[PDB]
C-alpha cells in the first residue's frame, strides 16, 4: 500500500527520500519507464536503484 | 572503522570562494550517499545537499543553490564542497555525514570544518600562564591554567601534558575581544602536595596561524 | 518546506526521571531520525526511522510518533544524557532539523570554588594587564561576580565565559577576565573578585596585592 499522499506523479528528486519500500509501492512502473531519462541524474543509492530496475522488469 | 576526515579550519575575504573536502575510509564510498549540513555557531542544522558518487549525480536545499557546489572523486574516496562569492553568514562549521543504508539518516558524520568570513587578518595567540599560589590553595587542591590571548580566527586547541592530563580540565568557551579578537583561558584543578614534583604544561594549537605552543606553568 | 517545533526548548531532568521531548511537524512526515550533539562534537545517531536504537545508544532511549508529532523518551534519565537533541524529517525535500531540545541534568546546589589569578610579569611588558576570577565546579548555573579594585566597583573592562555541563558531575565552571593598561593596572594595589551564588549563603571574595 502507498502511504497516502504519497504516490510519485513524476519522477523527481523528491524520491531519493523514500524507502526501498516505498518506491516499490508507490512508483507505478509506467510512469517509470516514461521518465526513465530522468532517474540518472537523481542521486539515487545503489539500493534503491535495485529497486526502480526491479520495476522495469516488470514490464 | 567509518571515518570521516574533514579538513582544517579557513579564513576567507568576503566575495572569495572555499573548497572544503571530506575523505571517507572504512567501507566502499560508492554505496553510500554523501550530505553536507551547516551549523551556525550556536545554533540549528540545515541541510545542504547530497551526492551519490558513483555517477556523481546530486540534489540541493534550494537555499543553498549557487552558495554550494558538491562533488567527488572517486579515485580518493574524496567528497568536495564548494563554497562560493562568500558572505559574514557563510561562517559556520560545515560538516560532511554519510547517510545511513536505505535512508535511515546521516549514520557518520565528520568532525566538521569551521569557516571564517572576515577582513581581518590571521593572528597567532600570545599565550601567558595561569599561576598557582597560596592565592590557590583550597585545603591541598590548587588551580592553574593558560590564558590564550588576542588571536584570529577561531579555533584554537588546548590539551594538557599532551593529552597525558584530562581530568580535572576545563577549557573555557572563546570570547571576541573588542580588540575584534579572540581570547580565552584553560584552567586544571589539582593536588597542592603534586607541584613540587609533577610539571604542567598547555600545549596551543592554532592551526589559522601555524601557532603551536607550550608553556610550563609554575608557582611564584 | 516541512518544519520541525521541538519542545521544551530546555528540559531540565533530575537522574532516574522518565521524560520526553516532541517535535512537532508542520505536515506529514514518513520517518524521523533523532540525533544527539554535545557542545563541541559532530552530532551523533540516536534513534532513526521514528522508533529505532541506532548502534551504541543505551536500551533507555527509545522513540515513537505517527504523522505530525513525533518523541524522543528517555526512560530513565543520566548524567551523562546532557547534550542537545536534534529531530530530522526523513519524508519531503528537502531534508529539514529541529532546532534541538536541550537536556540539563538537575543535581544538588554546589557552591564555587574561587580562585585568583593576577597578570604575568609575561604579559604585563607587552601593554596590556589580564585579572582571572575562576569560578570553578558549582551548579546551577547562575553566578554573580563583580570585580573591584581598591574597593571601585569596576565596570565595562570584564567578560565572562561559561562550560557546557560537565557529563560526569553536571556542574558549571565559569571564568572572569578584567583586562587593563599596563598603566591603570600600575596604579593600584588590591584586585578582588566577589561571588555570589545560590549555593553560598553569602559573598566569597578572592582579593589579592601587587606583591
Amino acid at each position: 500500500m502507498c502511504p497516502s499522499g504519497k504516490k510519485a506523479r513524476e519522477i523527481d528528486e523528491s524520491l531519493i527520500f523514500y524507502k526501498k519500500w516505498e518506491l516499490e509501492a508507490c512508483v507505478d512502473a509506467a510512469l517509470l519507464a516514461t521518465q526513465m531519462d530522468r532517474v540518472n541524474a537523481i542521486p539515487f543509492t545503489y539500493e534503491q536503484l535495485d529497486v526502480l530496475k526491479h520495476k522495469l522488469d516488470e514490464l | 572503522q567509518v571515518q570521516l576526515q574533514q579538513s582544517g579550519p579557513e579564513l576567507e575575504k568576503p566575495g572569495a570562494s572555499v573548497k572544503i573536502s571530506c575523505k571517507a575510509s572504512g567501507y566502499s564510498f560508492t554505496g553510500y550517499t554523501m550530505n553536507w549540513v551547516k551549523q551556525s555557531h550556536g545554533k540549528s542544522l540545515e541541510w545542504i545537499g547530497l551526492i551519490t558518487p558513483y555517477n556523481g549525480a546530486s540534489s540541493y536545499n534550494q537555499k543553498f543553490r549557487g552558495k554550494a557546489t558538491l562533488t567527488v572523486d572517486k579515485s580518493s574516496s574524496t567528497a568536495y564542497m564548494d563554497l562560493l562569492s562568500l558572505t559574514s553568514e557563510d561562517s559556520a562549521v560545515y560538516f560532511c555525514a554519510r547517510g545511513g543504508y536505505d535512508g535511515r539518516g546521516f549514520d557518520y558524520w565528520g568532525s566538521g570544518t569551521p569557516v571564517t568570513v572576515s577582513s581581518a587578518s590571521t593572528k597567532g595567540p600570545s599565550v601567558f600562564p595561569l599561576a598557582p599560589s597560596s592565592k590557590s590553595t583550597s585545603g591541598g587542591t590548587a588551580a592553574l591554567g593558560c590564558l590564550v590571548k588576542d588571536y584570529f580566527p577561531e579555533p584554537v586547541t588546548v590539551s594538557w601534558n599532551s593529552g597525558a592530563l584530562t581530568s580535572g580540565v576545563h577549557t573555557f568557551p572563546a570570547v571576541l575581544q573588542s580588540s575584534g579578537l579572540y581570547s580565552l583561558s584553560s584552567v586544571v584543578t589539582v593536588p597542592s602536595s603534586s607541584l613540587g614534583t609533577q610539571t604542567y604544561i598547555c600545549n596551543v594549537n592554532h592551526k589559522p596561524s601555524n601557532t603551536k605552543v607550550d608553556k610550563k606553568v609554575e608557582p611564584k | 518546506d516541512i518544519e520541525l517545533t521541538q519542545s521544551p526548548a530546555i528540559m531540565s531532568a533530575s537522574p532516574g526521571e522518565k521524560v520526553t521531548m516532541t517535535c512537532s511537524a508542520s505536515s506529514s512526515v514518513s520517518y524521523m531520525h533523532w540525533y544527539q550533539q554535545k557542545s563541541g562534537t559532530s552530532p551523533k545517531r540516536w534513534i532513526y526511522d521514528t522508533s529505532k536504537l541506532a548502534s551504541g545508544v543505551p536500551g533507555r532511549f527509545s522513540g515513537s510518533g505517527s504523522g505530525n508529532s513525533y518523541s524522543l523518551t528517555i526512560s530513565s534519565v543520566e548524567a551523562e544524557d546532557d547534550a542537545t537533541y536534534y529531530c530530522q524529517q526523513w519524508s519531503k525535500h528537502p531534508l529539514t532539523f529541529g532546532s534541538g531540545t536541550k537536556v540539563e541534568i538537575k543535581r544538588t546546589v554546589a557552591a564555587p570554588s574561587v580562585f585568583i589569578f593576577p597578570p604575568s610579569d609575561e604579559q604585563l611588558k607587552s601593554g596590556t594587564a589580564s585579572v582571572v576570577c575562576l569560578l570553578n565546579n558549582f551548579y546551577p548555573r547562575e553566578a554573580k561576580v563583580q570585580w573591584k579594585v581598591d574597593n571601585a566597583l569596576q565596570s565595562g573592562n570584564s567578560q565572562e565565559s561559561v562550560t557546557e555541563q560537565d557529563s560526569k558531575d553536571s556542574t558549571y565552571s565559569l571564568s572572569s577576565t578584567l583586562t587593563l593598561s599596563k598603566a591603570d593596572y600600575e596604579k593600584h594595589k588590591v584586585y578582588a573578585c566577589e561571588v555570589t551564588h545560590q549555593g553560598l549563603s553569602s559573598p566569597v571574595t578572592k582579593s589579592f596585592n601587587r606583591g
